[PDB]
């Protein structure tokens, strides 16, 4: 079963290809409508593989150096193995002299196509956490932020290093643990500093980065005593908030102290940057923060200059190997658009809300520090992804949270896509859900993913995934290829390409031309007869995924603020397939007396009066009460013991909502609305050129017409 | 915004208490002393005077004038509420000693209450005339 | 600077 | 008295055994009984020469020395609704005006007739007191009276931490926190600095003070708007906790460089909005940032007279402080060269004062430890005036042309005094611009407008009246030898900076030559008038003082600090330092001022400063003003050792002896009575050390024997012989 094949391969290898049978010829490789690409999850969790405390065995060929994998032909009599990439024959290392057929190494068993090694040779480096705290916010917001930071401090490993940087009009770098005084280095938030300058001005641990077990008591007291920025805010003015200099001072601090080691720069902002490099809006309250409409008419003089400042900090932190998180809570826009490259280039998180004093932010912030079945954070640091392919395969590029290492080889393709021109990428921060998208090109086929990263325990680890897909038989080329089409993976991989072009500017024109092309090659139709058009079960859902994608908030940036568009795209560019489909096409469940909860179509015809709907959009959990149920619930029938069945109906969507309102890392916003309610708009906009029915008729007309 | 504050006996313009922090001041402290000289028993008890980019506000209670200067963009509603807080406190503490003192600034130590009241207004967290006509 | 002293 | 002529070669014992009293101006009995106290205001020539030509013939400098803010026994305070002043030259009505129509008074400085306001007018206190204080009205102030603001700036480099000065300074502040002049408006702040600049925030809402490090040395700023300069009354507990914590913060410091300049720039910005007193404590050469100073090699006894500031940074900064009513006091506790010749400018031009503690160390130098403690006690508790201007007026025809002291001379001879302290002395040189043929009396009036520590504008006015004479003899008969010596020392200091030390020394010798040669050409030996019988003695003492001495092992900062004292101390302490009083104190007896109720107070005779007047069989006390040194002879009597020193033999007198014991012997009671009497006559507590033993390698006691010859200077007799050779050349 091809579905069982796709399911078991993502469970084992954390990968999903657009095509599982690849073009064996050059004539069919160029003619592929959707490129051969892979949704790859390097640190995907699975039912307990034993970590292999072995140095990975390598092909003794200079260029290749691939890892011993189940595709290698072995010879247990002659103690030799042949590399499946370069055909080199290798001798086994001394520690493998005793291997036999009835007791062979794990990396050769097919169940271990994806496997993790532990490299224990150097002394382990402590983790590093740098708090960068805005003080230009209301007391209730700041007090809640202080408590959230104090809570996170009680979760950190005893050996991890911590430092504190607070900012407002000035930037303060706190020297922790000084006794009886508590000193800090104050800098103007008006000019930037380089790492070198900051090192000379400031003069394994530091004065500024101390181990938790040595400093957790003093830091807890310091975080407790943090107060507002002492500088008054005159009437009709915004506070002077030097976000750009504070972030650059945090980046420069770690750059000259612990370069090339896992560190987390966690920045908490309560508003936009109003002073200094990186400025997003002026200090005049009469001037609103720029909107998307303000962007398209050149009425935003801070955007391009502010974006450039944070792109320089993003590449600085990513070259050094450090992570940048942005936790932004305010009632107005905060500038995520200009700062998005810091958590995007690094593997950092982007959390946005209305206020730090909510369950939404507090619960989202503590899920950052979720541990696994050993008390260890689900974080990885300094991830180096290296992809080794067969000679017939070349890597076009990657789209996702990563940076290029600019390493060359015969696996690099001239056609670069996203972050291309390399067979190596650095991912400063990965989680078990981090999902990259690697686009390939043809010029059993094999590809090997080698991800070296620093575990939250400090252990150096190497995850090796080796997959193989069949070359299409020449006598049944396009038929075997058509049967191996992953319509869900291809939609997300094409969506990744579409979002990347809009965010680096029409994109809908490219998305339509490929949908129509895919219909003509893999559909069934008589010429100039739209009603004759059919799609096999393999392709039937692709147009619907394409309909919701082109109308989504990922490509229709208006009706949202620029910060919201950058937040939505940020999380889509990192998620696996399952969550990505939910973003593009929210799932809808229906609740009524006439049966158990059932999934229903995202169309206005699903909005019934005697039904409760639960819509999950990934960012939102929405419960809609129909007009009949709304009146029944406004009446008071629930409290009466006669209608305990009406209690089940009102609590059934709430219960199902609670479960997913805990696993999701960016905790979704919860909405309890009904017919006539204001918040019912979110359901009416995701639901229903115009409608899907009209959209399909237009597609069939063009598919059966010109090529 | 920012300002200057003065308390003076209306009869002779004798200064009673003030408060000034620069880091100009000379042109508007002079204009303030002109007003104190002009004010008498027939002057309006509550007034606002326009000084271009700056704006004076005063009240007169018990022969004592409470004057404040601020940039023209400071809320007129808050300028008079600041003068009432000073007047109620000053009249309570020294209201009965005012018509007897003869030294200038016989209540310098009222500086303390002024600046602590002042900081509760320049932090968001009746009549109108021209000062140049009156002078 | 000028003074009355 | 004495119109008699004196031959200095046959006397040689000219120094009187009793203290020198200032000359009485030859005025009418009723005019003189109102004259200003000569400790506050005195002239080099009590008989003013009528013309400039007569003044030039006398070859003596004409000038005034004044101590205007001196602590007084009684001060008449006039609170009049109007200050009566002359309509033309703004002279305050004073006892030396002329009433004619009884409703009209004639100004004694410009002769303009004025009208007396409806407010026996000659019985008014303004006409009965030469020294008086006025309450100033609103026209005498540019802004509301400023509060008291005390900012303390401490060097915390590695050298400074090693000296341990920070401990006693913080302890003195704690002990004297309630004695700081001021009321509830008093503000206080603190800054430490090394290679960076450290502020200190003090809020009752926080567990502990906050140290805010400004590291941008090229671009200093104020890190916090509030809570750096805090109200002392409210935040008393917060200030006290900081003074107890500061000495413990920099114990293991490795910072060796000091950015004094940028720290003073930051301290200036912090005090700019209000003004006040800045107390700077520095221990080494500034070597980092603006105001850095190059090292210099110290001179030895071998280098000739081959002084000035190395930069104008601290002079410019001092002028910026003066404009914002900020005075800067400098405490230099350096063990090596620190270029005081450049650092002193921060205090000269801001009306501050400098204090020098050479080789200060908490363990190794106990004398400087106690000297700093006593000077800090006076410095923190004495009265203070803020944002002060002083004007000095004199009768038409007389013109001040050169000012001396710590201030900034504004246009039209206004003296800007960001602070005024009761221990400061000033000097002025004048000339006869128009012949005084009209009058027979001329007056001099100093007016000090200032803000008291209670926020009250006040004017202190002193008026001096002197007669005018027209003969050379009358000029000489009225000469004040001490005042002339003081003015010449201030002129020789300026000559050192302007020309050289050689020219300064020569002009001091030439002033004695030219004065007595002019006296000679208007009458065998060396003939001087009675009033100038000590003129060569005091000038010789001036030339052997640390300010002008030559062939000594004196170091750069020592000499500059000696000149800073010449420019800043009152006349009496310049005389006490230059020519200390020497007494024999092992044989005291009660012919003393035994009048003071229950105390006897011996009055031993003053001795001439020569080793010939000493004796190995006794003990001698030297009052140098700021210090008392009790030298004990090697063959001293057993009575003095056991009954005064509390010691059984000369060998067991402790090497550094910080003071005498108060034993239960009548000999001890006599010497404690005599020392207590000396100290009550001044306010900076002079430390007494008896450590001057024949072998304590600290017998610089002998350096004050200014009459004896040395390997690099003349004796008093040799000096007299050189004067006579040049007088009749
Ligand atoms: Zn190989
Ligand atoms: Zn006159």
């Amino acid at each position: 079963t091809y579905l069982e094949f796709i399911q078991q391969n993502e469970e084992r290898d954390g990968v999903r290809f657009s095509w599982n049978v690849w073009p064996s010829s050059r004539l069919e490789a160029t003619r592929m409508v959707v490129p051969v690409a892979a949704l790859f999850t390097p640190l995907k969790e699975r039912p307990d593989l034993p970590p292999i405390q072995y140095e990975p065995v390598l092909c003794s060929r200079t260029t290749c150096r691939a890892v011993l994998n189940p595709l290698c032909q072995v010879d247990y009599r002659a103690k030799l193995w042949a590399c499946n990439f370069c055909y080199q024959r290798n001798q086994f290392p001394p520690s493998y002299a005793g291997i036999s057929e009835l007791n062979q190494p794990a990396e050769l068993l097919p169940q271990f196509s994806s496997i993790e090694y532990v490299v224990l040779r150097g002394p382990q480096m402590p983790l590093i956490f740098l708090y960068v705290v805005d003080t230009c916010m209301e007391d209730e917001d700041l007090q809640a932020l202080k408590e959230s930071m104090q809570m996170s401090l009680s979760l950190l490993p005893p050996t991890a290093l911590v430092g504190l940087i607070t900012f407002g009009r000035m930037v303060q770098v706190h020297e922790l643990g000084c006794e009886g005084i508590s000193k800090s280095y104050v800098f103007r938030g008006t000019k930037d500093l380089s790492a070198k300058q900051l090192q000379e001005m400031l003069g394994p641990s530091n004065r500024f980065l101390q181990p938790v077990q040595k400093i957790d008591m003093n830091l807890t007291d310091l975080l407790g005593e943090l107060q507002r920025d002492p500088w008054p805010v005159p009437q009709g003015k915004r506070p002077l908030r030097s976000s750009g200099v504070a972030l650059s001072i945090a980046v420069g601090l770690l750059e000259c102290t612990f370069p090339n080691t896992g560190a987390r720069i966690m920045m908490f902002i309560g508003g936009p940057a109003t002073q200094g490099p990186g400025m997003v809006v002026g200090d005049e309250l009469k001037t609103p923060i720029r909107s998307w409409h303000d962007i398209d008419k050149d009425n935003a003089k801070y955007v391009k200059k502010g974006t450039k400042h944070f792109e320089a900090l993003a590449n600085r932190a990513a070259t050094t190997g450090h992570v940048i998180d942005i936790y932004a809570c305010a009632l107005d826009q905060t500038g995520l658009l200009e700062m998005k490259c810091c958590p995007n280039l690094t593997g950092g998180y982007m959390v946005m809300g209305d206020s730090f004093n909510t369950s939404l932010f507090k619960q989202t912030f503590q899920r950052v520090f979720t541990k696994d079945m050993h008390g260890q954070f689900k974080m990885g640091f300094g991830g180096t992804l290296e992809i080794k392919t067969s000679r017939e395969i070349k890597i076009s590029g990657a789209i996702g949270p990563c940076v290029s290492l600019n390493s060359k080889g015969p696996c690099v393709s001239e056609n670069e896509i996203g972050t291309g021109g390399t067979c190596q990428w650095k991912i400063c921060g990965l989680s078990p859900t981090t999902t990259l998208a690697i686009y390939f090109e043809v010029v059993r086929g094999a590809i090997q993913f080698v991800t070296q990263y620093q575990h939250s325990s400090g252990q150096r680890r190497i995850r090796v995934t080796t997959i193989a897909r069949n070359w299409a038989d020449a006598q049944t080329q396009i038929q075997n290829i058509a049967a191996s089409f992953d319509q869900e993976a291809a939609a997300i991989l094409m969506a990744r390409l579409a979002i990347y072009r809009a965010e680096t500017e029409d994109v809908l024109r490219w998305l339509d031309r490929q949908l129509i092309r895919l219909c003509q090659k893999f559909g069934e139709y008589h010429k100039d007869d739209p009603s004759s058009f059919r799609f096999s079960e393999t392709f039937s859902l692709y147009p619907q995924f394409m309909f919701h994608l082109r109308r989504s908030s990922f490509l229709q940036v208006f009706n949202n603020s620029p910060d919201e568009s950058s937040y939505y795209r940020h999380h889509f560019m990192r998620q696996d397939l399952t969550q990505s489909l939910i973003m593009i096409q929210p799932i809808l469940y229906a609740y009524s007396f006439s049966g158990p909860p059932e999934p229903v179509l995202l169309d206005s015809s699903s909005i019934l009066a005697d039904r409760i709907l639960l819509m999950d959009t990934f960012f939102q959990i929405l419960i809609y009460h129909g007009e009949t149920i709304a009146q029944w619930r406004k009446s008071g029938y629930q409290d009466m013991p006669e209608y305990e069945n009406f209690r089940h109906l009102l609590q059934a969507p709430v219960d199902d909502a609670q479960e997913i309102l805990h696993s999701r890392f960016p905790m979704p916003r919860y909405i309890d609305t009904e017919h006539g309610g204001s918040q019912a708009r979110f359901l009416l906009s995701k639901v229903n050129d115009v409608s899907l029915q009209v959209f399909m008729d237009h597609l069939k007309k063009l598919a059966v017409s010109s090529a | 915004m920012v300002l200057l504050t003065m308390i003076a006996r209306v009869a002779d313009g004798l200064p009673l208490a003030a408060s000034m922090q620069e880091d100009d001041l000379q042109q508007y402290q002079s204009q303030a002393k002109q007003l104190f000289r002009k004010l008498n028993e027939q002057s309006p008890t509550r007034c606002t005077l326009e000084a271009g980019a700056m704006t004076f506000h005063y009240i007169i209670e018990q022969g004592v004038c409470y004057l404040v200067l601020c940039e023209a963009a400071f809320p007129k509603k808050l300028a008079f509420a600041y003068l009432e807080d000073l007047h109620s406190e000053f009249d309570e503490q020294h209201g009965k000693k005012v018509p007897t003192v003869s030294r200038p600034y016989s209540f310098i130590e009222f500086d303390t209450f002024i600046q602590k009241t002042k900081k509760l207004y320049i932090d968001s967290r009746i009549m109108v005339a021209n000062i140049e006509e009156v002078l | 600077v000028t003074s009355v002293v | 008295e004495g119109l008699r002529v004196v031959n200095l070669l046959q006397e040689r014992n000219m120094l009187p055994s009793t203290p020198l009293k200032p000359p009485v101006p030859n005025l009418h009995e009723d005019i003189q009984k109102l004259n200003c106290n000569p400790e506050l205001f005195r002239c080099t020539l009590t008989s003013i020469p009528q013309t400039q030509a007569l003044l030039n013939k006398a070859k003596l400098p004409l000038g005034l020395l004044l101590h205007p803010f001196k602590d007084l026994v009684q001060l008449p305070v006039v609170t009049s609704s109007t200050i009566v002043r002359c309509r033309s030259c703004r002279t305050y009505i004073n006892p030396f005006v002329s009433f004619l129509d009884q409703r009209r008074w004639k100004c004694n400085l410009c002769y303009r007739v004025n009208d007396v306001p409806e407010e026996e007018p000659h019985r008014r206190p303004e006409v009965q007191n030469a020294t008086i204080e006025f309450m100033a009205p609103s026209e005498y102030m540019l802004r509301p009276p400023q509060p008291p603001v005390y900012l303390f700036v401490f060097d915390v480099s590695h050298n400074a931490v090693e000296t341990g000065y920070l401990n006693s300074v913080c302890q003195s502040l704690l002990d004297n926190l309630d004695l700081l002049p001021g009321n509830t408006r008093t503000k206080i702040g603190f800054i430490t600095f090394d290679s960076t600049i450290h502020f200190y925030g003090l809020q009752e809402s926080l567990s502990q003070p906050q140290m805010l490090i400004v590291s941008d040395i090229e671009d200093v700023f104020i890190p916090m708007p509030e809570n750096l300069l805090v109200n002392l009354n409210e935040s008393k507990e917060l200030v006290q906790d900081l003074l107890k914590t500061l000495p413990q913060m920099f114990t293991k410091t490795l910072e060796t460089q000091s950015a004094l300049g940028p720290a003073l720039q930051a301290a200036f910005k912090l005090m700019s909005p209000t003004g006040g007193r800045m107390s700077v404590f520095q221990t080494q050469l500034p070597t980092l940032g603006v105001g850095a100073l190059k090292p210099r090699e110290e001179p030895n006894h071998r280098s000739s007279a081959k002084m000035t500031p190395s930069t104008d940074f601290y002079k410019k900064l001092a002028l910026d402080c003066s404009g914002q009513q900020v005075a800067v006091d400098l405490f230099l506790l350096s063990g090596q060269y620190s270029d005081l010749a450049s650092l002193g400018c921060i205090s000269r031009y801001s009306a501050g004062s400098v204090y020098y503690y050479p080789s200060y160390h908490h363990q190794h130098n106990p004398v400087q430890v106690q000297k700093l403690q006593k000077e800090l006690q006076r410095y923190l508790t004495r009265k203070i005036g803020f944002e002060a201007v002083m004007r000095i007026r004199c009768t038409k025809g007389l013109s001040i042309h050169t000012f001396h002291g710590n201030f900034f001379v504004r246009s039209t001879d206004l003296l800007s005094l960001p602070n005024v302290n009761p221990d400061a002395g000033y000097a002025v040189q004048m000339s006869v611009e128009e012949s005084l043929t009209d009058t027979q009396l001329v007056s001099f009036q100093s007016a000090l407008l200032y803000t008291s520590s209670k926020g009250e504008r006040r004017i202190r006015v002193h008026t001096l009246c002197l007669p005018v004479v027209s003969t050379l003899n009358d000029v000489f008969l009225g000469a004040d030898v001490q005042a002339i010596s003081g003015l010449l020392a201030n002129m020789a200091v300026d000559r050192s900076m302007t020309a050289s030390l050689s020219d300064a020394r020569d002009a001091l010798v030439n002033a004695v030559i030219d004065s007595l040669s002019a006296y000679r050409s208007s009458v065998p030996g060396l003939m001087v008038p009675f009033s100038l019988r000590l003129f060569p003695l005091f000038v010789l003492a001036l030339l052997k003082q640390k300010s002008f001495q030559t062939g000594t092992n004196a170091r750069l900062d020592e000499r500059i600090f000696a000149m800073c004292q010449v420019k800043n101390q009152p006349l009496v302490y310049l005389m006490l330092t230059t020519h200390p009083s020497l007494y024999r104190v092992d044989n005291l007896s009660d012919e003393g001022a035994l009048n003071i109720s229950d105390r006897t107070i011996p009055q031993p005779p003053i001795l001439q400063l020569s080793v010939e007047k000493l004796s190995r069989d006794g003990a001698f006390l030297m009052d140098a003003g700021s210090v008392l040194m009790l030298w004990v002879g090697k063959n001293c009597t057993q009575n003095f050792l056991s009954q005064v020193l509390g010691v059984q033999n000369y060998a067991s007198i402790p090497q550094p002896m910080t003071d005498l014991p108060e034993l239960d012997t009548p000999e001890s009671a006599r010497i404690i009575a005599f020392i207590s009497w000396l100290r009550e006559q001044r306010p900076f507590f002079p430390i007494l050390y008896v450590i001057a033993d024949e072998s304590p390698m600290k017998a610089n006691f002998l350096q004050n024997m200014i009459e004896d010859r040395t390997e690099s200077a003349l004796s008093y007799y040799e000096f007299l012989l050189h004067i006579q050779q040049q007088v009749n050349k």
